[PDB]
């Protein structure tokens, strides 16, 4: 009841016009600020209590950020395009020791988004569905968050079926990337925790704050 | 806890 | 093109008519055999090359087994009903040291399946969609597996909309438990690997074989 | 590798 795909697309278009791992971390810290402004632009997000806004962003920042640069890298050959305006080629990631996860991002995400020509509007929604995760621990009123999530995927199914009539199974195909994203998101965090432990790899204040407890 | 995040959200 | 929800329901009805953790492992080993017979009953699964049948079961056995006993525990108060015919109450799991994951299963899975009265047919399909994971490494023809997955969720959306007209968003609600399942599945395996390392907790041959490489 | 699983599937 008041979750138009138009406002969602606007949040998306408004936020985005030497050790590959270090460059990746610098970019993630950078994107963390933008993600806050993005969320604020998502209908009804700001009306939730500040504590739930914090929970939702702390719970999904990683998947949210992985979906973005994946879709951003759709035109790239074998690598992702970082927000810092830097490209990380498959081989670069391989010789830095993170080839496995990088390959999972190329195969399970970038490639699939490309094969189905996922559009910016569809992305925005998938990210909005991820933001509104009713399963986040701590939520003061999870049912409310579940309501928002339902309005989002209702508008998405509406956008689909109407924009891609020839494709009756497009709605599901889009939601079915969510298990992959969650999986790749958990693996990426593990790496982030290891890098922190190791002591190498500079980690900026906002990215560091995300690795705090809980 | 979560200093930065809170500040960015209130603004 | 030939993936009737009826055959799926039949696979489901055909397979299922002191240390809580040890009892849980005994049950999992038990269910691993049944899961093989279940898969065989899923349309077109058996027509795939033996190597892809192995990959698919090794890749999803955990989520597949977690969905089953979760839905089986829908009527239980605060605990799950194991296939060995044994109940594991929330407190029992808590005093064994695995309360966190157990709580995530009760909240993110059992509870949700109960709130929406998910039926055996709907379960069968969600498990069939999980079985047919095109993202599994090693697949000789992933596109083929992707085809099967699309036929399954097409029949499911058909079953829904037709069996629950009043609920236009039921199809999505069902697919949206998949990210949770994948997440809880990864956490459960970590525990299984730790138990193995520790040396305590008896682990039977079939469950042990699942923890092999890759 | 995967002895048990293979046997159960062939049968
Ligand atoms: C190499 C593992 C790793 C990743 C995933 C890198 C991915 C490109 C495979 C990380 C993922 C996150 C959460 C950061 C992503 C933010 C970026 C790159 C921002 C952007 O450029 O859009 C950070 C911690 C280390
Ligand atoms: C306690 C963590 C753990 C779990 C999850 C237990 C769950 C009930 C919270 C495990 C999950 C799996 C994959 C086994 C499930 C099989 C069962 C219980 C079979 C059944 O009874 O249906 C096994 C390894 C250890």
């Amino acid at each position: 009841e008041d979750m138009p795909v138009e406002r969602i697309l606007e949040a998306e278009l408004a936020v985005e016009p030497n050790d590959p791992v270090t460059n990746i971390c610098q970019a993630a810290d950078k994107q963390l600020f933008t993600l806050v402004e993005w969320a604020k632009r998502i209908p009804h997000f700001s009306e939730l209590p500040l504590d739930d806004q914090v929970i939702l962003l702390r719970a999904g920042w990683n998947e949210l950020l992985i979906a973005s640069f994946s879709h951003r890298s759709i035109a790239v050959k074998d690598g992702i395009l970082l927000a810092t305006g830097l490209h990380v080629h498959r081989n670069s990631a391989h010789s830095a020791g993170v080839g496995a996860i990088f390959d999972r991002v190329l195969t399970e995400l970038v490639s699939k988004m490309r094969d189905m020509q996922m559009d910016k509007t569809e992305l925005g929604c998938l990210r909005a569905i991820v933001l509104f995760n009713p399963d986040s621990k701590g939520l003061s009123n999870p049912a409310e968050v579940e309501a928002l999530r339902e309005k989002v995927y209702a508008s998405l199914e509406a956008y689909c079926k109407h924009k891609y009539p020839e494709q009756p199974g497009r709605f599901a195909k889009l939601l079915l990337r969510l298990p992959a994203l969650r999986s790749i998101g958990l693996k990426c965090l593990e790496h982030l925790f290891f890098f922190k432990l190791i002591g190498d790899t500079p980690i900026d204040t906002f990215l560091m704050e995300m690795l705090e407890a809980p | 806890k979560h200093k930065i995040l809170h500040r960015l959200l209130q603004d």
